[PDB]
């Protein structure tokens, strides 16, 4: 005969749940909690409202200097964050260099967009040749052409008379300007294409005191070309002013950027397109939508993120041990 | 388990008791049932919310690492730059990991020390009115209806009361008959 | 706490022991009175201070941030600057506030094993000369004076002296007067 | 420790069983003897050996030192870099000592919950056959030969078995003679 | 009946300290210790000894070059730190550039006292005009001046011969020097000032190697001027030679200055100013007094400080679980 | 009378190894397990297979323009890392300055074999001196002699006609080319030299375009000579060409480097020399063979390395507590 009986005991069920522990690996519970997303979309989306600015061949030093190749960005919208490929092929098409451009690029992680202006009108080159200055290694559509938002100015008759140039910012916003400089193969080159053999660019700004002169040298082919552009660029002051002159060898403005809109933005690196989607939060490798406090998709995130962590698993225990 | 509880004394846990982490399994003369323990269960969801809670918001801030890009005669602090994110994601990584690690197994002796903890509020309620069987069960001296049980349960178990039928029914099982 | 003394069976403390933190409260014949366990009182404050300094200690050398200056045009490797020490204010920050946190569980659960393990060497000493009533109190099966209380007290305890007055004691009991 | 067993109500260790960490000593008729604890001593060196290969394991990857160079006017990034390096080799050696000081603790309270949780695996296979003498160890109210300590250690023990000629020789006790 | 009794118990009190756990938020506790340092005496201390080199609105370009307003440091005592606000207003008061300036900042935190020396007596200018160097960017007090530890040269009758001159650093420690260039805005100021149309400048140490040009250009006017200074530094080792040679365009030194003692010191960024009082720790926002191992002011810390945390709260439990 | 009897006890024995707890200093344990390691070889070992790159009282300087006294590497073996000494006796003889040198020494981290090939032949300057290009203060044994892998030309009878030398790597990995100019005291000295007063150096790539020129100044005296000489470096891609046009104050090249093995390598800074040794981790104070996780000789480790802690102690505590 069983005289009255009471037991104490806990809960159990059908949970097959694994935790760890400092101690014992794979521990079977009755509750457990994962904070690790692992899971995102494999797209570039817009982030909360805005479409991000996608180029796509092109290169930042492409976009704004106004490759030919490039005129599918001639006036883009306010954007969410840049988007660039690793080695894009619409760089800087006449062969050179971008002066100080990886500070450049870092500007433009603060920046959400620009507002491109007339500085200098191109019609305005009454005394030279803004027509002559055009590239093979610059070709629109098999048309040979030039950059746009610059001028290669020439020598028109035989001479290539003293240019004395300038532009007010009297914007309430800052101006992005950039100019450059051709460095000819020798001298008969030189004598060809400005006449005058000695020549320089000077630029002024409250705070730009600059003087270029051509670098004559014999050099490897480029693109079939040996010669050399070299570009320049500068904020101008809001009611400040930039002032130019020279003499040959100039690669002139027409158009400038104003910065318009500043905020969070980051020049991201990855080699996908426009995915037409929408997120809170995006990865160069896609973006994520989740609740965890945790994922581990890629470091390198933009807008209302998980924390990254390097984890292939990232579980809690919260119940109790589930019998053998 | 540190308390020799969980998969100890009590060796297997009740598919049956489906409302509450820890409870009781009584069996009289009316017959048995299951019934969870009030405030352990509320004990322990009150203690894993808060260090669910206290790991996710310790860990809200932690290194991000932004793009920074070196040209061609950076090569040394664009090394630099990358070891330093590199590192910070690496700590955070380690102190993440291990965080959740430390605090499973704590998690699992709070759970096993509330058990064996519990067993010993009955233990010193009823002392030598039943007798300790040592699979955690306890098997009365005395009678003990529906309103005696539930006295057990919320604490209200009366000693004086039975400690005369008890010592009683102690006397008939000492001499053997 | 994980050991069920403090807040568990012994429900409150003390507020008349001003001399220590873990004690005794006896009562004979001669009357009543607060005596405080000296050696485990003793353990308990080298093992905080060993930990307290422990803690100081280990936050001996830990990132100190410094000043730079960088100009326009370094822009780039200046944020590299901020983003670094930050990055490392943060670390430390983290580990100062989840230590304290976590050693702060292991200083109640001592304190907490303490008492109960305080509990457990004088019911050990005891056994069936005294009864466990269960709120943390023993109460004697013989006559226990002033000599008698402390050599339960500093450990002097004596069994087979007391347990013949102790198992009469108990077999009057049985009969029920 | 925290569960009162090592160094607690068994004072000193065997010197003898030099075959396991927790074990046994019988003591009959025919003589007496060391005898290990065959499950659980196995069951603490998973635990063990799990733990430092953990610790290891978790300073998998940690913070690798780079040489780099600079000239005389880089000075700043040249304090830069040395400033983070050392931030570094800093963290990851707090990593390492608190580390290491963390898990002795839990090391040595794993031992100690050990002991106490064998001892209870043996009083509550017993009960009142045997007598409770407070130094960690049983004194049968029965005879108990080889075979029968062995339904001891391996778990077997038969309580109604002997429970007779317990109850029978308690009763002879009681008496006095 | 009361059979004779022994209880076991813990002591309790009527402390509200309140500590945090993993698991559990202001539990009230016997005993507590609070680790963190959080208040601070908002002044501008001494250190032990020492009384911290404070820049009103000056900066140190403008101090250390000798801006007419900066005067209040012609000769500084030794220091403990030096105090610069965010933007100083007296910085180069004649518009234009310092080279590598930055790391100069670097080395001063290096260094606690300068010796000002004379390397070339502004009266040894015999053959040309040291005292018509002054601008109406450069007020004494309405009076027009220049910065005081260098001079600006210029043609004496209708001529500037070439200069050529040297000093020989025979101390014991090393030797900060400073000049400059001139850069004006067309040819007709080239020559009134200097006479001489084609000039240079040439700086020679055993270690420099330096041929600056003046670089002629229209700028912005800054304070009324569109001409700009661009200054320059070296370190002269000890037992070596400087000599400057030109011939236009030059702004000489007078004075230079010897490193006397160097130690731990900071350059702190501080908007406050001299607090007349001391410690063993000070912050930019204000002197610590503690015995604490941690605090939370400001991570800027300079002398026998407590380490920083940006915590509000650590407070550790000491004693037992305080009854209900 | 005494019942038969069963006890519960635990382990102990002879140890004496002591741990350390939260709370505890010193603890005597039944078994413990040390995991740093402290100890080394002092010595500079073979790595594996491979043998370092010792300069001795050599620079990475000295090797590659090849100072006279650094002879011992004119054609070295492949290395597996490069040591060099902290301040090394032999770097550029003739005193002047090795250009973004530290972005050099960076390159070589990863470059684990040379390949010294001659690309303008020194027997092939038949219109001016090439023997004549000697200095004092670059001295063989006691002869005045001049770095090998360059060339000093200098004006043959009166005249120093134009130079233009062009090379086209034509191999498949990237050549290290290395050359420079030199720079006189005086007019005086720049005409006996070179005839030409007015001079330059002009050089070419696919990226480069440089125009360099002399820079006449009076300097201190560096080992007797008041003249420098600075050289400067490129890497030539694959297929492409280098050209060289100059007039005077040119050090041209004669022998260039392929870059011919790449890897893990690093330049380690180390007083020692060779140790005739192998192992397979290396330290800038000695080798290490140890199964140990963790060491404390040195952070700057080469090969399969123990992860370096800056303890004096790690100590684990995994058998029980020893007997009171
Ligand atoms: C670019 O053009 C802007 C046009 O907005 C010019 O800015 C203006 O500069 C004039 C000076 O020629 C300032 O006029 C002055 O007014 C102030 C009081 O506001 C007074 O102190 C003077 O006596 C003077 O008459 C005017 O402040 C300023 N305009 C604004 C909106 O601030 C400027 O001339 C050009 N900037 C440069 C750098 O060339
Ligand atoms: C600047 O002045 C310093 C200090 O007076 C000059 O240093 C001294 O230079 C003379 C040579 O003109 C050295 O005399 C020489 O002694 C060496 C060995 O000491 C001996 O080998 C020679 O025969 C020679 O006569 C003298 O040592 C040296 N003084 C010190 C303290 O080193 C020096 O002329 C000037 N330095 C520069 C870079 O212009
Ligand atoms: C340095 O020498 C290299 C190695 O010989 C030269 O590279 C070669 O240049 C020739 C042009 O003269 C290339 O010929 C071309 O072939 C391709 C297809 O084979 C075709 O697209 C062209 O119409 C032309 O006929 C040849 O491809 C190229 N070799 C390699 C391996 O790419 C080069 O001329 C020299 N470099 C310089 C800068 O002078
Ligand atoms: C923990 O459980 C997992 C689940 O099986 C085991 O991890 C690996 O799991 C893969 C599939 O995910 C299996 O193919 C293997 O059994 C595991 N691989 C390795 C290399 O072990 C793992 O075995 C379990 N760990 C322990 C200690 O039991
Ligand atoms: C922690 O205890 C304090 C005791 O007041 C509380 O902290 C906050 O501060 C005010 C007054 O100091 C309290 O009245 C509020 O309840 C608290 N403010 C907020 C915004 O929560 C607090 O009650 C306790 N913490 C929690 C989580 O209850
Ligand atoms: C730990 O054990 C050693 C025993 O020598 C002590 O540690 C230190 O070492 C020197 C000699 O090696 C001892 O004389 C000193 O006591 C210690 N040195 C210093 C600078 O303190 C030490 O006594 C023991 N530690 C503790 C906390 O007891």
């Amino acid at each position: 005969d069983p005289g009255d009986q009471i037991c104490i005991g806990y809960h159990a069920n059908n949970s097959t749940e694994q935790v760890d522990t400092i101690m014992e690996k794979n521990v079977t519970v009755t509750h457990a909690q994962d904070i690790l997303e692992k899971k995102h979309n494999g797209k570039l989306c817009d982030l909360d409202g805005v479409k991000p600015l996608i180029l796509r061949d092109c290169s930042v030093a492409g976009w704004l200097l106004g490759n030919p190749m490039c005129d599918e960005f001639i006036n883009v919208p306010e954007w969410s964050y840049i988007v660039e490929k690793a080695n894009p092929v619409n760089d800087l098409c006449y062969p050179g260099d971008f002066n100080d451009y990886e500070e450049l690029k870092h500007l433009l992680s603060r920046i959400n967009h620009f507002e491109k202006i007339q500085i200098i009108p191109k019609s305005s080159w009454s005394s030279h040749e803004a027509s002559l200055g055009v590239s093979s290694a610059c070709p629109y559509q098999g048309k040979s052409s030039f950059f746009r938002n610059v001028v290669w100015l020439i020598k028109k008759d035989s001479t290539y008379p003293t240019i004395k140039r300038s532009y007010n910012n009297t914007n309430q916003e800052d101006l992005l300007v950039l100019w450059g400089i051709h460095h000819p193969n020798d001298a008969a080159e030189q004598t060809k294409l400005y006449q005058n053999p000695t020549t320089y660019i000077s630029v002024g700004t409250s705070t730009l005191n600059q003087r270029l002169v051509p670098r004559i040298a014999t050099r490897s082919k480029v693109k079939g070309l040996s010669g050399r552009m070299e570009f320049f660029w500068t904020i101008l002051k809001p009611n400040d002013a930039i002032n130019f002159e020279s003499n040959g060898n100039f690669i002139a403005p027409e158009y400038a950027y104003k910065i318009v809109k500043k905020g969070d933005s980051t020049i991201m690196k990855s080699e996908l397109e426009y995915g037409n989607c929408n997120t809170k939060c995006q990865t160069p490798m896609g973006a994520i939508n989740s609740s965890m406090p945790f994922h581990n998709i890629h470091p390198l995130t933009i807008g209302e993120c998980p924390k990254y962590v390097k984890s292939n698993r990232l579980v809690l225990a919260t119940g109790l041990r589930n019998s053998p | 388990g540190l308390f020799g509880a969980i998969a100890g004394f009590i060796e297997g846990g009740w598919q049956g008791m489906v409302d509450g982490w820890y409870g009781y399994h009584h069996s009289n003369e009316q017959g048995s049932g299951y019934a969870a323990d009030k405030e352990s269960t509320q004990k322990a969801i009150d203690g894993v919310t808060n260090k669910v809670n206290s790991i996710i918001d310790k860990m809200n801030t932690q290194f991000e690492a932004v793009g920074r890009e070196f040209n061609n005669l950076e090569r040394r602090i664009e090394n630099l730059n990358k070891k330093m994110e590199d590192g910070f994601l690496d700590v955070w990584t380690y102190n993440a990991e291990l965080l959740v690690l430390m605090e499973n197994e704590r998690t699992l002796d709070f759970h096993d020390s509330n058990v064996k903890n519990l067993y010993d509020k009955v233990r010193l309620q009823l002392r030598d009115n039943a007798k300790e069987l040592g699979n955690g069960c306890f098997e009365f001296y005395h009678k003990c209806d529906n309103e005696c049980m539930e006295s057990v349960r919320n604490g209200t178990y009366d000693y004086p009361q039975y400690s005369e039928e008890a010592r009683l029914k102690r006397e008939e099982i000492s001499s053997g008959r």
